RNA sequence: ACAUACGACCAUACCUAGUGGAAAACUCGGGAUCCCGUCCGCUCUCCCAUAGAUAGGCCACUAAGGGCGGGGUUAGUACUCAGGUCGGUGACGACUGGGGAAUCCCCCGUGUUGUAUGU
RNA sequence: AGGUGUCCUAAGGGGGGCUCAUGGAGAACAGAAAUCUCCAGUAGAACAAAAGGGUAAAAGUCCCCUUGAUUUUGAUUUUCA
RNA sequence: AAAGCGAAUGAUUAGGGACUCGGGGGCGAUUUUUAGCCUUCAUCCAUUCUCAAACUUUAAAUAUGUAAGAAGCCCUUGUUAC
């Protein structure tokens, strides 16, 4: 049985970067969170209270509780042949709102106006994404862009 | 030049390093207390060397500082004993200087046989008006390059005011 | 010789501090505890009463904090006391009490709670706190703010607590204890409640006048030059401030005009742009180097 | 546009040296009765806004300045995922379908901005 | 390559002021090394102990007041069935 | 992984410039710090040849967390001891 402590193996993960020590920006304490938000976890080494375990560093979850100085988050952990639901308490210095769902929240309101604009006008539109398609036919002119002929080069010693 | 670039005496501090504790230190404190009129301050020993016979955290010295007209008159008396002659190397690169004497009764203190005889050290600090910039608590900053004193200026000031000689 | 500490490698690894800490203006350790609010209360603001002192002025504000900067809710300077009968001693304890009272009335009027929450109206040196007022058979809690003192020392008798005492009598609720007011005896832990009354109306200045005039007439007239030119004596200061107090609680939005030059916003911009020097260009900067080479080369 | 108070990003803002600063502001500044604190009214605290000066703090400009920030070159190179009854005694290497860096060196730049009150 | 079966009424809790290791230049005895003064100084010091992380108007250092090292039970995290 | 050391911490080869009061040896009277004439190590400065599982300013490939709607989006306004 090897050594297995709470913070074993976190030499580089929990460290602050080069030229990024000292004071914490105060906009961290001014954000607001609501039950149902989507946040990601990133441990700050300079705060030793409300720290999450090293497994959750770099994960994304959903808020389920709000208290005076922390939030409760729900994450799913894989243990061999199943998933288990975990609930962790994290101080707000370690959490951050996520941009994972912003693309979806932007397409939903853009689809609403395009649908209503088209319905008012009378011409149908697409309203869903498509993967990149193969290119089409086109003509390329040789005028004042004459091609340059290349050939492989002989071997030579550099040093 | 500008009226705000005139030299003056910031403070004068004198210390006596007896090297041991006991009655000798107490009597070394009385001479400074009588001379200045203020209560002096004891200084302990940071190191511990058996060659000098001192250990950590035992008082071995006494000092005190004065400002204003009191500093000027006491500085005058010491220069009188030194008969207004000083060495060039007594002046530092920041614009200060100092000297010392081997006997405290030379100034004239009505010698008492029950207090012994001590020597002391003289050191005074020069300055200019507007030095509060680097000393205030709020918006503390750094004095400019053209506003600081040099060795040539302070020796010249000493020769004009006290009419002394430095070589 | 010795190693040069400040070489290029020293500069490369150097990490600067926050800009307003380099300027020495804000204490970020205290600021965090002042502005942060419980996440249980989602968007309820926290109101700060900041007070700052200059050589010739007193600055007072009511502030809230946002993500991209602070927002000012009201302001009340000390030079604005001129249009109330006060012209001297603009940075003393009595002026601090008056300019604090001005902001409290100016804030309550903006919120619409001026008719209720009057305050004290008879400045007395007692220790009281603003209570809830009963209206239409119901209670309403008073407006609440906290003091922000900056880098000043909080010793007994400081002028920062003078501004607070005025705002508290103005009608705002500001939590505090009385062990920092002038006239508090730390030995018996009692407040005299009369020395504080003297300080509210500026009585400590007046007693200085009469004592100084009796024992040193030359210093008296050199330090109170502008006080005597307007026939202000030691028996008139108390009624002078009490007059300003009741005028302030009748029209807190009175306008003041100074004797400095007056222009418009567009006029000032045109004036300032004339005294402005522009940076060189690349061609000019290169031509200067070429000229410098010719000078040094021909200098030999 | 300029100044002050409270800020946001936290060096394009830092460090060194040299020249300038309309108006107002900010500053240095003057005095220790009271509140208060020191070995010392140096710092902190109180009183005056008259007198003096932009000397310094503060703002702006300069320097083939050190650092910092952005880009080029290094280079389709080093490395790496998948493949073959491929080469070679081996060490190790080439090819097929893909992904793809970092110094030395060269060029440019030297803060942006929110609320409130004023010049 | 190393560590543990302890140690602390403060080396626990709150508040306030200050800045460290080291270098240069100066001062009677005093010198390589005693005490005093100025300038530079991104932490090169200190934080009971092994090593790693963290900290500059502090988490270091000195000063003032105290016992949240207290009461009643539940939820959650690591090793994990 | 690769890369770096005219970048911090460590390891490491060689010349040059500045220096004397740091040391050593000496030569003009060893006179003498007279830094007189040299001299070698030492120190500082700009360069120079090689390195790191328990070093690092930088930094891949392969792998890895979350999302891609009806239990969604928008307008108005009812309860509470928070
Ligand atoms: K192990
Ligand atoms: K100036
Ligand atoms: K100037
Ligand atoms: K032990
Ligand atoms: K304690
Ligand atoms: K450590
Ligand atoms: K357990
Ligand atoms: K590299
Ligand atoms: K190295
Ligand atoms: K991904
Ligand atoms: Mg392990
Ligand atoms: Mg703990
Ligand atoms: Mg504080
Ligand atoms: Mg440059
Ligand atoms: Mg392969
Ligand atoms: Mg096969
Ligand atoms: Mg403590
Ligand atoms: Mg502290
Ligand atoms: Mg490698």
């Amino acid at each position: 049985g090897h050594a297995a402590g709470l913070r074993s193996g976190t030499r580089y993960a929990f460290s602050r970067g080069f030229r990024k020590h000292g004071q914490i920006p105060l906009s961290t304490y001014l954000r607001t969170y609501r039950v149902g938000d989507i946040v990601d976890i990133k441990v700050n080494g300079a705060v030793q209270k409300g720290m999450p375990h090293k497994f959750y560093h770099g994960k994304t979850g959903v808020v389920y509780n709000v208290t005076k100085s922390a939030v409760g988050v729900i994450v799913y952990k894989r243990v061999k042949h199943r998933y288990i639901e975990k609930r962790i308490n994290v101080r707000i210095e370690h959490v951050k709102p996520s941009r994972s769902r912003e693309d979806f929240l932007r397409r939903v309101k853009e689809n609403a106006e395009l649908k209503k604009k088209a319905k008012a006008e009378g011409v149908p539109v697409q309203l869903k994404r498509q993967p990149a398609m193969p290119r089409e036919a086109h003509t390329v002119s040789i005028a004042d862009n004459k091609p340059v002929t290349l050939a492989p080069v002989a071997y030579e010693t550099t040093i | 030049q500008n009226p705000m670039r005139e030299l003056r005496i910031q403070k004068l501090v004198l210390n006596i390093s007896v090297g041991e504790s006991g009655d000798r230190l107490t009597r070394a404190a009385k001479v400074l207390e009588q001379l200045s009129g203020q209560t002096p301050v004891y200084s302990k020993a940071r190191y511990t060397v058996r060659q000098f016979g001192i250990r950590r955290n035992e008082k071995i010295a006494v000092h005190v500082t004065v400002r204003g007209p009191k500093a000027e008159e006491i500085l005058e008396r010491g220069l009188k004993v030194k008969e207004y002659e000083l060495r060039r190397r007594n002046f530092s690169e920041t614009g200060n200087f100092g000297f010392g004497i081997s006997e405290h009764i030379d100034l004239g203190i009505k010698y008492d046989p029950s207090i012994g005889i001590y020597g002391m050290d003289f050191y005074c600090c020069m300055t200019r008006p507007g030095e509060r910039v680097a000393k205030r608590r709020r918006c503390k900053s750094r004095i400019g390059a053209s506003h600081r004193i040099t060795r040539e200026e302070t020796i010249r000031w000493f020769k004009q005011r006290f009419d002394g000689i430095v070589r | 010789f010795h190693k040069l500490v400040k070489n290029s490698a020293y500069y490369s690894r150097f990490q600067t501090k926050f800009k307003r800490r380099r300027q020495g203006k804000t204490d970020y350790y205290a600021r965090k505890r002042l502005i942060t609010q419980a996440k249980n209360k989602y968007n309820a603001p926290k109101y700060r009463l900041v007070v700052r002192f200059t050589n010739r002025d007193i600055i007072t504000q009511m502030v809230t904090s946002e993500i991209n900067g602070d927002k000012i809710f009201a302001a009340a300077y000390s030079h604005e006391l001129r249009a109330y009968g006060i012209n001297h001693g603009l940075t003393n304890w009595a002026a601090a009490y008056a300019t604090g009272l001005l902001l409290a009335r100016r804030v309550l009027a903006k919120l619409g709670l001026d008719k209720t929450f009057t305050g004290v109206e008879e400045p007395n040196g007692e220790y009281t706190l603003t209570e809830a007022a009963e209206t239409e058979d119901g209670e309403r809690r008073p407006f609440k703010a906290i003091l922000d003192v900056g880098l000043a020392r909080t010793s007994t008798g400081a002028r920062v607590f003078g501004v607070m005492k005025g705002a508290s009598d103005g009608g705002i609720f500001i939590p505090h204890s009385e062990n920092r007011f002038p006239g508090y005896d730390i030995e018996t832990e009692e407040l005299d409640t009369e020395v504080l009354k003297k300080y509210i109306y500026g009585g400590h200045v007046a007693e200085y006048m009469e004592t100084l005039a009796d024992d040193d007439e030359e210093r008296y007239k050199s330090q109170f030059v502008k006080y005597i030119e307007d026939d202000v004596e030691a028996d008139s200061l108390e009624e002078l401030y009490a007059e300003a107090h009741k005028q302030i609680r009748a029209d807190p939005f009175r306008k003041y005009v100074s004797d400095a030059p007056k222009k418009s916003k567009e006029e000032w911009k045109a004036e300032s742009l004339k005294y402005k020097k522009a940076k060189l260009s690349r061609e000019e900067r290169k031509a200067r180097v070429e000229a410098k080479i010719k000078q040094l080369l021909a200098e030999q």
